[PDB]
């Protein structure tokens, strides 16, 4: 594991298909306003549109390689923190500039580099023990340009059963070099679905990184039984342009 | 009815740093113009005078706002951008412009807010024999979109497949400039400092000297906040900003509340004006009662 | 009757709504206007 | 852009277009005129 490695007979995912439901709206810019309609215009998430599902169960662990275009929406629905964080680039090898996002066991990184990415980053939980025990996202890193590290936390890493509980939204641009992010959270309770309503999101970075940003992959969690042996938990993650 | 201003409030943030002009512009190194570094400012005063002794800037442009009011605002999200051109090239470090810097290099925004400033730095840059370290890209598939750096350095063919670089049709796309100390001035080195910033719109934590003063409420006043300046009536607010907002408006447009930078308490701002008048005469030919 | 009132409320809140528009100009606040911009640029902008 | 490699102007001014279109346009009537003339002289090139 001191490499990284590709893991054998994982099923080919299914990109199951659902749709948004007045999801997606964020605060356009920093002005307080109240008891008002306003009207504007700018880069949203239609009413009602066609979104893609990703699955972690069983032997299928969905991490392709998925095209950006002009922004994206991304909602995880889970119950035991799988989904970690992104990696966002254009060719997604040393050959140019990527920025990780991630949020490790007690911090939050953000880092743009010439990444060695490894085809299949994840991070490596015990079930027995219920504690981080690797992580594989990059073999090798130069050529770094940008850099943040939060303060201290800690997470509880370890595997839950029962039904989804967290809903976790975020909204990406890029834009004049900047990489904006916007961010929303919700307690849920469903199975296997994206829950409909509406929840505005929050500004949360203007990353000055600089970078042509073309495709992105997800960064996700395995559970594994004993050492060697790989394994997963449930977890759920969608899309929308 | 007109109600005209007693007093005078002026409120800034607490700063106490001089921001970095000797890092930013004596810095020993600089990089190439295709390799371009961006720097943040924060928390600092910018009281430029302080140059006026050690520097002596050959171009210097600012777009978004008059130079003569640089001491009275205070600036948010400031970036600095460093890198090192030809005497030719200074032109093209401008909104809409074209040529293989702004093509391949660096390029900056339609809307661009900020300044621009540049200086000769022969001495410093330029040896008898020719100085080479300093690069530029002159060759590439496509422009670069605004504040975009490009720092590969994969073999070049106009036909856009893989090549090996000692084969026809095959170039490194990174060329170095030949700094002479005998060189005219069009091929001479100059240093290029860009500052991008926004203005009167959100949070800011550099600003320009100045004296801020107590608050005075329930009279009408000029007061400036964070660079904004006008005349009204301020009074304690019940509204709740979120920590990334910093002013409020109306339907009007009109600024009609603020956070204190210094206690972060709200306040509304009202008009002084107000009232109708109306006035009763007999005819100015039988009184002027 | 009834519409006359809102007729007359409509036209006035109207008029006040309209001070939000740029017309061509840098901003549609004074305020930001001449904070920014010194007096010979802040003419033109306050002209517009 | 074949110029790129040879060539560098220390002055290059366009009027009635802007210098990011001309690579979509095609163009009618064309001249060039040559000359030559001293340092200080070259900003009288232009109208008015
Ligand atoms: C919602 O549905 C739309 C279509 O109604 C999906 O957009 C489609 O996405 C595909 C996959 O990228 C696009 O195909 C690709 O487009 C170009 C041109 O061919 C090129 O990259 C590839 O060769 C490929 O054909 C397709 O053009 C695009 N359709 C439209 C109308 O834009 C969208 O992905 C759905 N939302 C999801 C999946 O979240
Ligand atoms: C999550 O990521 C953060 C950020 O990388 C990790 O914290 C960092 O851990 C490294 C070692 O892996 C620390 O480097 C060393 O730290 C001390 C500093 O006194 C010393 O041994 C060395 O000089 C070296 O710098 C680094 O300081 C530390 N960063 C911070 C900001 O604390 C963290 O360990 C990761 N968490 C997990 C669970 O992997
Ligand atoms: C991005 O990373 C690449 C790969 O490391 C950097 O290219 C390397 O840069 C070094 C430092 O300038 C080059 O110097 C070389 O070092 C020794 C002598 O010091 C010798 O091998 C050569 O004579 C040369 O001076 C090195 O050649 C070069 N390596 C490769 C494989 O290209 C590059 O500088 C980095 N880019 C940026 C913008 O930081
Ligand atoms: C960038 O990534 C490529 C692909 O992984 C690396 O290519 C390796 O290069 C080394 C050294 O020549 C070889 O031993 C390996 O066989 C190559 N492939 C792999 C899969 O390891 C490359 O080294 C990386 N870094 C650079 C600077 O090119
Ligand atoms: C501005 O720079 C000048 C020139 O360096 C400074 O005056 C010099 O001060 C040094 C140190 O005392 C003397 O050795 C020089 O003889 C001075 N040069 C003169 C008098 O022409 C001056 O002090 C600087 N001013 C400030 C405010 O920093
Ligand atoms: C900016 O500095 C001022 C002056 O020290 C601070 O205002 C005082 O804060 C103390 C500590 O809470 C209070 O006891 C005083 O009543 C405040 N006013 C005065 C006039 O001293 C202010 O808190 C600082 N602001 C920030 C954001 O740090
Ligand atoms: C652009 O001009 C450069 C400089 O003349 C060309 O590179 C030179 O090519 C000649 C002929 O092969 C070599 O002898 C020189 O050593 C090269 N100079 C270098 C590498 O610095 C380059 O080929 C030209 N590019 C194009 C596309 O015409
Ligand atoms: C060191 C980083 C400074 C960041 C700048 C701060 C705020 C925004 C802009 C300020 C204007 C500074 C430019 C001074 C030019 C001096 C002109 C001259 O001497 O002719
Ligand atoms: C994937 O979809 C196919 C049909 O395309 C279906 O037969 C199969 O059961 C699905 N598998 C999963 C794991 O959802
Ligand atoms: C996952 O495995 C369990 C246990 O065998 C099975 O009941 C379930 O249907 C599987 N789910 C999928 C989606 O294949
Ligand atoms: C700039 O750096 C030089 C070189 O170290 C130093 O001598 C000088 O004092 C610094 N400050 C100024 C204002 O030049
Ligand atoms: C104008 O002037 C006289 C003197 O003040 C005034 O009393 C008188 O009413 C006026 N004359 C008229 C109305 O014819
Ligand atoms: C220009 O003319 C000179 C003199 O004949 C010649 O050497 C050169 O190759 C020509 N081309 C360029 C791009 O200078």
């Amino acid at each position: 594991l001191d490499r990284c490695t590709t893991f054998d007979d994982v099923q080919a995912p299914n990109y199951t298909q659902h749709t948004s439901s007045m999801r997606g709206v964020y605060y356009p810019d920093e002005i307080f306003r109240s008891d008002t309609l306003y009207l504007t215009q700018d880069l949203f998430l239609p009413f009602y549109s066609n979104v893609t599902g990703f699955h972690t169960i069983n032997h299928t662990f969905d991490n392709p390689v998925i095209p950006f275009k002009d922004g994206i929406y991304f909602a995880a629905t889970e119950k035991s923190n799988v989904v970690r964080g992104w990696v966002f680039g254009s060719t997604m090898n040393n050959k140019s500039q990527s920025v990780i996002i991630i949020n490790n066991s007690t911090n939050v990184v953000i880092r743009a580099c010439n990444f060695e990415l490894c085809d299949n980053p994840f991070f490596v939980v015990s079930k027995p023990m219920g504690t981080q025990t690797h992580t594989m996202i990059f073999d090798n890193a130069f050529n770094c340009t940008f850099e943040y590290i939060s303060d201290a936390f800690s997470l509880d890493v370890s595997e839950k059963s029962g039904n989804f509980k967290h809903l976790r939204e975020f909204v990406f641009k890029n834009k004049d070099g900047f990489l904006y992010v916007y961010k929303g959270y919700q307690p849920i309770d469903v199975v296997r679905d994206l829950p409909s309503g509406f929840n505005t999101l929050k500004p949360i970075f203007k990353l000055p990184l600089g970078i042509k940003i073309t495709n992105f992959r997800a960064i996700l969690t395995a559970f594994s039984p004993a050492q060697g042996t790989w394994g997963t938990s449930a977890a759920a993650y969608f899309v929308g342009y | 009815f007109r109600v005209v201003p007693s007093g005078d409030v002026v409120r800034f943030p607490n700063i106490t740093n001089l921001c970095p002009f000797g890092e930013v512009f004596n810095a020993t190194k600089f990089p190439s113009v295709y390799a371009w570094e961006r720097k943040r400012i924060s928390n600092c005063v910018a009281d430029y005078s302080v140059l006026y002794n050690s520097t002596s800037f050959s171009t210097f442009k600012c777009y978004g706002v008059s130079a003569t009011k640089l001491n009275d605002l205070c600036f948010s999200n400031v970036y600095a951008d460093s890198f090192v051109v030809k005497g030719d090239d200074v032109r093209q470090i401008a909104p809409g412009q074209t040529g293989v810097i702004a093509d391949y290099n660096y390029k900056l925004p339609d809307d661009f807010m900020g300044c621009v400033l540049a200086w000769n730095t022969r001495n410093i840059d330029a040896t008898s024999t020719g100085n080479y370290n300093y690069k530029y890209r002159y060759l590439r598939h496509g422009k670069l979109r605004p504040f975009e750096r490009d720092i590969s350095n994969v073999p070049f063919s106009s036909d856009g497949k893989p090549c090996t670089p000692p084969a026809p049709n095959c170039y490194w796309p990174l060329r170095g400039y030949g700094f002479y100390t005998t060189s005219g001035i069009g091929y001479q080195p100059y240093r290029v400092v860009v500052l991008s910033f926004e203005l009167l719109n959100a949070p800011a934590t550099v600003c320009g000297p100045k004296l801020s003063t107590d608050l005075i409420k329930n009279q009408c006043v000029n007061f400036n906040f964070n660079g904004l300046t006008g005349t009204g009536v301020l009074t304690p607010s019940s509204k709740r900003f979120q920590p990334f907002q910093q002013f409020g408006r109306d339907v009007s447009d009109f600024t009609d509340s603020v956070r204190d930078p210094k206690t972060s308490e709200i306040l509304d701002i009202s008009p002084c004006s107000f009232g109708g008048v109306s006035v009763i005469t007999p005819g100015t030919n039988a009184s002027s009662e | 009757l009834q519409d006359v009132v809102n007729q007359n409320a409509q036209a006035l809140n109207t008029l006040v709504k309209q001070l939000s528009s740029n017309f061509g100009a840098i901003s549609s606040v004074l305020n930001d206007i001449l904070s920014r911009l010194d007096k010979v640029e802040a003419e033109v902008q306050i002209d517009r």
